[PDB]
């Protein structure tokens, strides 16, 4: 035994009490205008940088049939010149700043945010106001990047994890509003046009569904000066036509199925397979958060796989199942997804098919204590990470206020995290997982991919 | 081009570059880590506020000096690809002499 | 050393080597042949009594004269491996003159 | 079908008569020196390049245990000077003459030759009597070419065929002057001298043992003049030391046996399966070169292997059983080997090794009157083809004169090879491999060879 190399550390995983390094998180202020925007800052003391931006509480889902992917190539047509500035103005104003703009369209939130330093957050507010309010979208940039995104659509341009994904939201969500996916369909390309943008920016980018999230360097009420000196006329929201209404007057629904895409000359097999999870305000949803991190993730650049504290990055590392795979944990407003997404080819899928069926199913009967203490660590040791860039702060900030309505206290986080144990853990899953219905989609190389029933028989066991 | 000169607005937008590359090195605490470490093995200190003096304190005489100064020395020419065009490479290291 | 000048025992060596491939190479039916329609492919006839009679009239003076007026043209170089003492490319050009 | 292009051209194989081939080809005329040594010369008529050599009835066969190796050291040392001629002074002299000088030792025939043009034959024969009577044999070339020998020894420097034939000779004429290799053992290459390479030349270099045999543009009589000048201080015969005594003392012997050299990692698998043959003296030689151009051979950068005549070539190119394979007859004074040498992968051995008993059996049963004819004409085409190159017409008079005592016609070679038919064919595979012992050598991966019982079954059919 060594005397200074061994001592402050063993292998036997212990509950960690998370809550002196509370002490020194900062604090969010918001501060709600009379349009209905919300402007919430979190200050970092010696921060020298600074995440800001707008995030809206709409997206694909908040589209119909005929404007399906007018959200996303609204992110390609809102850099390309507003009515104050042309492109090389906007161009020359963002480099003279020294940052990046960038955007998010999501199946229900949307982002444009920019990284600037903290002595261009005026700047920054100005111009991404002047985008978002002040755009020219015009006929000749719509039908310049029309042609580009026919191409890519034409040449099947696309990841295959977004393929996959695309394909479970879509068999998942049969007949309801987040079956579509965000690019949108061949023929709205073909016949998008400028009214359509401007009809959907003025349905939808209004004041209770737009929240200013800035993290870093920044000051609350100078941000509030500026927020509304800029972002003040925005039009109001009618009770009519809220967020809540369009939920309730379409609301998602759930069906068990399956889809397979066939490729005749591919050599990977990509497959996922999810349950019906929890939406975003379920109380369920932070057990099923333990029980992601409990499922984990692997990919072969690793070389430690093999000493895994998860039983399912065991299985597919020591037997070589898969080359890479990931446990995901989807919420939305009203529904959510939970289950495992992998990599592999076709002689070794239908036993990474049964590794994350077994997987899955084992937890609604054996969960031990070890398992769900080292979860709950890797967890909040995860959520004190996100802290650490301020991106990922004004992100959290921004998508907070919009899908829980508040901003929720660290304490309050650790609490609800420390509160789960096993037994939750064994009954989230026997609500989630044990003889349900579930979602199957693949694609690539999947001629040996096992079909629906054999999927629907591995979600329970007959010896209990 | 750049030998002959470059003009304030330019400058300036690349003194701003350079800046945020800086300080969006260290932003986060294992780059901030990074940098010490690689700071003190190279030179013995850590001095990024005066790198950022630095960077802010840059004339466009010094950066235009800076650039006859490295066109004078020799230069390093590489090339890549299943090459079937190409200058002769006497020609090739001529044009900055 | 080649374009200074050749000795009559080196220039009766070589046009011994010249000759001796040069007959060995059509000694057979099918060498005889592929020579015969490479010739008149490239120029039109094939005779390579020609060729042995200008190898046989050479002289060290047209020889030396040959090297020295091929000397005086572009050379060219290629490198294989891994180049760690390859000196100056420049320079390595400019070493005949 | 081209009227043009399908006329004089059919598959079907016939017999061909070559006989108007021989008015055109030159005649050999031989002349014997008084102590022994022959002269032979072949004119051709219209040649500038001339070979030219002696070919001496001498090799590895006729050492004895503590010289293994000396005929093989000899021509090591021969090319580093002479009483007359040092070593610069050898160079330029052979580089003069635009030619080269080429040396070859065998088990029972060495060979000392040079490729000149025709007006240096006279310089050719001086510096070959000069090279071959007058050599310095120096202690210091001796042990310079001693640590150069034993350094690709203690390396194992060596071609996989000739590892393998030289394993199948040990094993086949074990007890027998013919199992020693030519390159000899470590031990006496380590303990050689200038003493052992003398009395082996003085011993085995004597008069009627060696030919002067040219080709090419020479003249006979001039020649004739040449070698009485320059090899007429060769020793003549004792009658203690004559070849048929040598013979007669010392016979060779067949022993059925098996060997293999496994290594631990190796790609390949080089295999021969040998049975007895027969000597350069018996009639039913010429059978047995009509059967050794019935099995052919084959390698794998030829892509018309499967539309071949020869059936074993079919076979292995249609299954893919071997990489590379030929089947080989070697004659020798008094026995010889004949079968089938292939490299292939240790999947594919047993594959391999039962085609290839499989197609030696059959000949004894099996044998179709066009096969014979296609053979037959196979052979004379090949024959034809040494007619066209000075060196094998010049290794063949060497040799012809070395094993048969004279010059045999091409009318007489041919009368013997159309005398050939299915009949004689059956017979002679009949007498030479139907349920005989055969000798089995094998290297690399040779784990899945099968062992001496499974090829000594196959010698023989039960069905029949
Ligand atoms: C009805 C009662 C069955 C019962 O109690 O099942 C408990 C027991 C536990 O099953 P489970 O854990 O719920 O599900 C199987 C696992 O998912 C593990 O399943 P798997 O994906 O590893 O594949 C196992 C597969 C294949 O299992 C095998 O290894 C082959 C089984 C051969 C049985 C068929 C023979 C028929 C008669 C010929 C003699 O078994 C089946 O096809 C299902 C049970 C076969 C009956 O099921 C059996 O294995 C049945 C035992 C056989 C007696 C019937
Ligand atoms: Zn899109
Ligand atoms: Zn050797």
């Amino acid at each position: 035994d060594a005397n200074p190399f061994l001592r402050f550390s063993n292998p036997r995983p212990s509950p960690i009490d998370h809550t002196p390094l509370l002490s020194t998180l900062p604090e969010t202020r918001i501060t709600t205008l009379p349009n209905g925007l919300r402007v919430a800052t979190e200050a970092i003391p010696f921060a020298e940088t600074t995440t800001l931006g707008i995030w809206i509480n709409s997206g694909s889902r908040f589209e119909t049939d005929a404007n399906n992917g007018v959200a996303h190539f609204l992110e390609h047509i809102l850099f390309k010149g507003t009515k104050n500035r042309s492109v090389k103005e906007l161009e020359v104003e963002v480099e003279n700043m020294g940052g990046q703009l960038n955007a998010y369209t999501g199946r229900e939130q949307t982002c444009y945010y920019a990284k600037v330093m903290g002595k261009d957050v005026g700047k920054a507010v100005n111009i991404l106001s002047d985008i978002l309010l002040n755009s020219n979208l015009d006929a000749r940039a719509i039908d310049k990047e029309r042609d580009v995104i026919l191409r890519e659509m034409e040449e099947v341009n696309k990841q295959t994890s977004e393929l996959v994904f695309d394909h479970l939201h879509a068999t998942a969500f049969q007949y309801s509003p987040l079956g579509r996916t965000i690019l949108g369909p061949v023929e709205n390309i073909k016949s998008i046009n400028r009214d359509q943008l401007v009809e959907y920016m003025k349905t939808h980018y209004r004041g209770p569904r737009m929240v200013l999230a800035a993290a870093g360097a920044v000051n609350h009420d100078e941000l509030v000066k500026l927020a509304s000196d800029a972002f003040g006329s925005v039009p109001d929201e009618d009770a009519a036509t809220s967020v809540r209404s369009l939920l309730v007057k379409e609301p998602s629904r759930f069906t068990g199925s399956y889809v397979h895409d066939r490729f005749p000359d591919a050599s990977e097999c990509c497959m996922a397979v999810a349950f019906k999870g929890a939406s975003w305000t379920d109380p369920d949803s932070i057990p099923l958060m333990v029980m992601q991190t409990m499922l984990g993730g692997w990919d072969k650049n690793s070389t430690v796989g093999k000493h895994s504290s998860s039983a399912l990055v065991q299985t597919v590392a020591t037997e070589g199942l898969a080359d890479a795979f990931m446990a995901f944990n989807t919420n939305y407003h009203d529904t959510g997804l939970f289950g495992v997404y992998g990599v592999t080819d076709r002689d070794r899928s239908e036993d990474f098919a049964y590794a994350i069926m077994s997987n899955l199913t084992r937890m609604c009967f054996e969960v031990r204590d070890a398992d769900v203490a080292r979860a709950k660590n890797q967890l909040k040791a995860s959520l004190m990470f996100f802290q650490d860039s301020t991106h990922h702060v004004a992100e959290s900030i921004g998508r907070e206020l919009l899908v829980y309505g508040r901003r929720i206290p660290k304490a309050e986080m650790f609490a609800r995290i420390d509160a789960v144990d096993a037994n939750a853990i064994r009954a989230v899953a026997d609500r989630f997982i044990y003889d349900q219905d579930m979602a199957v989609a693949s694609a690539g190389d999947v001629q040996f991919v096992p079909d629906y029933n054999w999927f629907r028989r591995r979600s329970y066991w007959l010896r209990y | 081009s750049l030998a002959k000169g470059v003009t304030d607005v330019q400058l300036a937008t690349a003194k701003n570059m350079a800046l945020g590359e800086l300080r969006a090195s260290v932003a986060t605490a294992p780059g901030l880590a990074a940098a010490v470490g690689s700071s003190v093995l190279a030179t013995g200190k850590f001095s990024a506020n005066e790198v950022a003096a630095a960077l802010s304190g840059l004339t466009a005489a010094d950066v235009t000096s800076y650039v006859n100064a490295m066109i004078k020395t020799a230069p390093t020419f590489v090339t890549y690809g299943n090459l079937s065009s190409l200058p002769r490479v006497d020609s090739i290291a001529k044009r900055f002499a």
